[PDB]
């Protein structure tokens, strides 16, 4: 029928795609953790830090098979985009039962007592069969877990106290009556079940939120376009838009900038640390008018 | 002798009210600003 | 200005950035996020219109 | 000694830019009007006050000479703490971490600590008002700083930028200074209305449980109401 | 009394108080059992405020 | 490895479910007939690729 309608969107598409991460140092300090020859005991569980660095996670495929590989927040093969902006990792040996504890929102004589994740948990959980290193035939006591502790833990706490706790009502001094050594040994043996076989354990520890970014990116940069509709990718952050100089007064400090409506309208360049503002791409409503089937196959 | 030709009370009234969505082409706004909000700024989809 | 506003918010998924979660998820878990996401926008659209 | 008024404290909260907003967040500050303890004892011996941590502290010296450079923290302030020795000509400089087992707290002198090992971890950086405005939380410790050119406070409004953001990992349950007119004062859990400016500076704040007037501004998110 | 009548439904939940639901689950199903009542308190507002 | 949404060396290159697939995954253990002690060499895996 004769009228104005309102049917569809005009887009305008993007011509180019950039990434432009921060200059690689080709530094991948990963085979520390996963390749070291001792690893802590889980009550003292090892804790390092990566920074400065560029990673690739086919190393530690080809490093060896795992037993368990569960990441939270994200998930694998997405690893070779930006993956971290703060980067802990930890390293702790247990015991197969308890592979499962080692998860966000998990109880139990680790979550509890010797290793805890928060809820709101984002990172990986790598687990692998290590008896052929870890198993002595009179078994290896090196390890070492915690069974008695008064609370439970909070999230990445590290209780290393050797304190006597007491079970009982009567308040004991030294060993035996009711009073107990807070840490228990568990001799690992070739012979031993699977639940009962020690297992190497690696957590990747990271936040996804903040703007800037020391680590991660195997990615090739492109040259940076502007004035023009583009896909970009800047340090994980990804989108399609409109670059363009910025005159903001941004500070050393600050990295990204965001709007009235708290999405992002800037950028600094991880190479080159200019300011850039984002416009998104032009679009809007398409009507169509026409006379009418009736009249004429003319639209407007 | 005024633009609009509209008396000197419509011209009081509609100095008066403050019009937040401004309907017009709003890429002539373009940018080299902070963002106005006017309420997505049409980049959200709201027009 | 609160349709606008409701955005920035995550209805319980990861991250309220809609990009964010199809660049860290695979598809799988990706379409929960997202689903997550799109009964918030809904709920939001739903109210304004009424 | 005796207590202070003034409404300080505010820092950037978060490394995105913002402008021309009025921006509502929570985090820890310093309460407004919030009481803080002010403080030659020393003289030739030592005898310095030791403090709480709680949740995190709010430090800010103005002193010609710069008496207090370093701080220690720690679960019991003992043998094994945090020793954040800084000894700083400069705004920050020569940060030290982890335990040390004995510390130096000489006229017009300064000592330093000895210890035998570091079974812990080590960490450096190298970089009329003097302010050294700064804040203490966190798994990192973010110490701020702003410096605004006599020693009395003004009692106006500024921000503090970042300076440094270390990694520290350590329970930190009580907190001492570290010595070779000073104002000590406690976050808490707060929600701020930040004015920014069209640059990217904060230019005012509303703490919005002080009192019902700042309240309704958080409430209406307007330093008018 | 619709509205309050509404609090002791369990829109799917396990059970319709937010206490039972803490004490007997572990977080990570305890939120989600909390997000469904959640959803379905806040619809009973919704409807009601419509 | 043999499910929707896995990795691994048999997801990755050798069979790989749709994350949408609808259907049985059957498993028995073999190695009563399919073992020798020689070794039962008509079994490989691609175990790379591009
Ligand atoms: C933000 O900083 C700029 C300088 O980087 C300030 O620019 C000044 O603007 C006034 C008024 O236009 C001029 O008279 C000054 O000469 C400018 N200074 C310089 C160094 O060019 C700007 O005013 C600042 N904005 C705010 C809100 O303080
Ligand atoms: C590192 O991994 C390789 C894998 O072949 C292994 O041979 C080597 O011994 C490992 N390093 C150490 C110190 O064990
Ligand atoms: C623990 O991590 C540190 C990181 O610097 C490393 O030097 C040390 O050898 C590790 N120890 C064990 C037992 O893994
Ligand atoms: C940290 O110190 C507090 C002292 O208030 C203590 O209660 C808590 O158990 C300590 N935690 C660890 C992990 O040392
Ligand atoms: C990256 O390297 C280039 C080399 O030309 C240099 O100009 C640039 O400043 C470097 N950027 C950073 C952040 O190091
Ligand atoms: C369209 O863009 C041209 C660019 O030269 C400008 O002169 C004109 O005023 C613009 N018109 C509108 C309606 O935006
Ligand atoms: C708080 O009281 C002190 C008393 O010396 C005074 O100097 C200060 O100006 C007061 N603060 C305000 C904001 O009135």
């Amino acid at each position: 029928e004769k009228g104005i309608y309102q049917t569809s969107n005009f887009r305008v598409q993007p011509t180019e795609s950039i990434v432009r991460f921060p200059n690689v140092t080709n530094l991948c300090p990963f085979h520390e953790v996963f390749n070291a020859t001792r690893f802590a005991s889980v009550y003292a569980w090892n804790r390092t830090r990566i920074s400065n660095c560029v990673a690739d996670y086919s190393v530690l495929y080809n490093f060896a098979p795992f037993f368990a590989f569960k990441c939270y927040g994200v998930s694998p093969t997405k690893l070779n985009d930006l993956c971290f902006t703060n980067v802990y990792a930890d390293s702790f040996v247990i015991k197969g039962n308890e592979v499962s504890q080692i998860a966000p929102g998990q109880t139990g004589n680790i979550a509890d007592y010797n290793y805890k994740l928060p809820d709101d948990f984002t990172g990986c959980v790598i687990a692998w069969n290590s008896n052929k290193l870890d198993s002595k035939h009179s078994g290896n006591y090196d390890y070492w877990y915690r069974s008695f502790r008064k609370s439970k833990l909070k999230p990445f706490e590290r209780d290393i106290s050797t304190e006597i706790y007491q079970a009982g009502n009567k308040p004991c001094k030294g060993k035996g009556p009711n009073c107990y050594f807070p840490l228990e040994s568990y001799g690992f043996r070739p012979t031993y079940g699977v639940g009962h076989q020690p297992y190497r354990v690696v957590v990747l520890s990271f936040e996804l939120l903040h703007a800037p970014a020391t680590v991660c990116g195997p990615k090739k940069s492109t040259n940076l376009v502007k004035n023009k509709c583009v896909n970009f990718n800047f340090n994980g952050l990804t989108g399609t838009g409109v670059l363009t100089k910025s005159n903001k007064k941004f500070l050393p400090f600050q990295q990204f900038g965001r709007d009235i409506v708290d999405t992002t309208d800037a950028v600094r360049d991880p190479q080159t640390l200019e300011i850039l503002d984002i416009t998104p791409c032009s679009f809007g409503g398409v009507s169509v008018i026409t006379p009418g089937t009736n009249t004429s196959n003319q639209v407007a | 002798s005024k633009p609009s030709k509209r008396s000197p009370i419509e011209d009081l009234l509609f100095n008066k009210v403050t019009l937040a969505d401004a309907g017009f082409i709003k890429q002539y706004g373009d940018c080299l600003g902070d963002i106005a909000a006017r309420c997505a700024q049409k980049f959200n989809g709201l027009t | 200005n609160t349709l606008v506003k409701q955005l920035s918010s995550k209805f319980g998924a990861i991250s309220s950035v809609l990009n964010d979660i199809l660049s860290r998820l695979d598809p799988p878990e990706a379409e929960v996020q997202i689903d997550r996401l799109i009964t918030g926008r809904l709920q939001s659209l739903q109210t304004y219109v009424t | 000694q005796s207590y202070t008024n003034f409404t300080r404290g505010v820092y950037y909260p978060d490394k995105v830019f913002r402008s021309s907003v009025l921006h509502l967040t929570q985090d820890l500050f310093l309460p407004f009007f919030s009481n803080v303890t002010w403080f030659t004892n020393g003289t030739k011996r030592f005898d310095n006050p030791v403090l709480p941590f709680n949740d995190g502290v709010y430090f800010a010296s103005t002193e010609k000479s710069n008496i207090i450079r370093g701080w220690i923290f720690g679960t019991t302030l003992d043998s094994k703490t945090q020793s954040l020795l800084i000894v700083n000509n400069a705004t920050n400089v020569f940060i030290k971490v982890c335990e040390f087992q004995f510390c130096n707290d000489s006229w017009m002198e300064s000592e330093s600590g000895v210890y035998s090992s570091a079974n812990n971890c080590t960490f450096e950086y190298v970089s009329n008002l003097r302010e050294f405005v700064f804040k203490n939380i966190d798994g990192y410790f973010k110490i701020y700083s702003k410096h605004t050119p006599g020693r009395d406070f003004p009692q106006g409004f500024s921000a503090l930028e970042p300076l440094v953001d270390l990694p520290i990992g350590i329970n930190i349950t009580r907190f001492q200074t570290l010595l070779a007119d000073y104002y000590v004062g406690y976050l808490q859990p707060r929600t701020f209305l930040l004015k920014y400016n069209e640059n990217g500076t904060i230019t005012d704040a509303v703490d919005c449980a002080l009192d019902p007037l700042s309240e309704t501004k958080c409430t209406l998110k307007s330093f008018t109401v």
